[PDB]
């Protein structure tokens, strides 16, 4: 699961 | 402070070239010098200070995991007895990465959030505080105060969010975006994670004919990732 | 030192943690530590200790080369004055370089270099010593002494190695690598740049039908290196 | 010009 990179 | 003596201008023009250098523990200096200046932040200085920390934990972050996954497997049966450094070590970067969450969590206690009466302002130090002490929940074992620390920092914002600002707002889906991470990674709730994701990218696709330019690429950025995680959970 | 009470062989596990994690400040701290421990190093150890310092320092150099572009174009024709703070900023990353720079050419003279007689062991040290004064000089303004420095340090290595060491060794390699790319960058003689790095190649595939496939990828590396620089070169 | 990155 990807938050803001 | 050692920043006590530079000009809150200053510190954030120095801001601005760390970023520039990717030198993100100089930018986080100079905007926690800068938030002790006493005054509050513009627009542009809250993304200065949240890129800063971001970065810096960020790092200690990916180094965490991968001492923590080097941890767990000397743990493993079978795997050779090799003595405390991993665990060492592993704790060393644990607690510069909880003393960083800590500074902008005092930040964000110290003054930001009692003087932020725009929702702008507020929703985004909420949302901030709610990720810091997401972070920390991901390395406590204690672990459940963190959790509930973060989930009601996330849901303050989320409630300000919901009645102030519109369904594109790129803070308004960025606040959605990383609760519903929160609820599928750190509190065990993957339905309402799912839940969150769906109806904030279905609002927002709604609202898609009100967005500003200026905003579209946030925005289309966050609703992507949104997306991104929903076709990961389902 | 801070590292003092930990046992060497600590040190470098630890180090190589860091390495992992890419924490490569922590990294050179543990190979410092291990360093002053007083026993010479490995090869292995010798490269744990190349490669720590040689990510802080590249680290810095890339920031230190953004804030001066950023300074220069400050100074020219038409530009708006905007006060001291892109030189401060710029002063201050420089020093903490150089800070690093000096403490790395301590070690190699507190007593690496010193104790080092294999031509493996002393050539690397040599070459690191030419590198960090390279360094060094690509920030001085002074910057003859230390450019010269820089080039005693090279050609003695550069002397060990061609007498002691077969043209496809990588240490060599590198060595003369580094070495041309002084002479093309620091000490304005690109047509001494030029020959070395062609006589370096020639001789090197001449010398590949020995090679060890141990070292292959290392020496194929240095070698597209010397070819991408005459490329750009010539 | 390039040093090993
Ligand atoms: C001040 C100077 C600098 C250069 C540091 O600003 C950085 C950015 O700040 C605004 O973007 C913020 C912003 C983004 C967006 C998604 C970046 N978008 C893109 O990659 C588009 C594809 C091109 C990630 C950040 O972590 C930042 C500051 C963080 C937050 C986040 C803050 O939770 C407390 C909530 C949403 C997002 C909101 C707040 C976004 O609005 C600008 O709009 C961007 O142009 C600008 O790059
Ligand atoms: C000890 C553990 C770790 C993992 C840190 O070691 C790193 C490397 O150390 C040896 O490589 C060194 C080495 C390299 C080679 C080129 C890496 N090759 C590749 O990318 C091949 C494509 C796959 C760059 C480094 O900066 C290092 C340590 C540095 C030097 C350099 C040192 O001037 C004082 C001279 C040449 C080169 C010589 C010394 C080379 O031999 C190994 O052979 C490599 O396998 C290994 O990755
Ligand atoms: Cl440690
Ligand atoms: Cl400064
Ligand atoms: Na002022
Ligand atoms: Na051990
Ligand atoms: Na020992
Ligand atoms: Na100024």
């Amino acid at each position: 699961s990807n938050t803001l990179r | 402070g050692a920043m006590g003596s530079m000009e809150r201008a200053s510190l954030i023009q120095k801001a601005k070239l760390a970023e520039q250098a990717e030198r993100y523990e100089d930018m986080a200096a100079f905007m926690k010098g800068a938030v002790e200046k006493g005054e509050e932040l513009s627009c542009e200085e809250r993304n200065l200070l949240s890129v800063a920390y971001k970065n810096v934990v960020g790092g200690q972050r990916a180094a965490w995991r991968v001492l923590s996954s080097i941890e767990q497997k000397s743990n493993e049966e079978g795997s050779e007895e090799k003595g405390p450094e991993v665990r060492e070590y592993r704790e060393k970067v644990e607690t510069e990465l909880q003393g960083v969450c800590d500074t902008v969590l005092g930040l964000l206690d110290s003054h930001l959030i009692k003087e932020a009466g725009d929702a702008e302002s507020r929703v985004f130090y909420l949302k901030m505080k709610g990720d810091y002490y997401r972070y920390l929940a991901e390395v406590a074992t204690d672990k459940k105060r963190i959790i509930d620390s973060a989930r009601s920092a996330y849901q303050e914002a989320m409630d300000i969010s919901k009645k102030e600002m519109p369904p594109t707002n790129p803070i308004r889906l960025g606040l959605a975006l990383n609760f519903s991470v929160f609820h599928y990674e750190i509190a065990n709730s993957p339905e309402e994670a799912i839940s969150l994701a769906k109806t904030t990218f279905d609002e927002a696709m709604a609202d898609l004919h009100t967005l500003s330019e200026d905003s579209y690429k946030d925005s289309t950025l966050i609703m992507q990732l949104l997306r991104d995680n929903l076709t990961l959970w389902t």
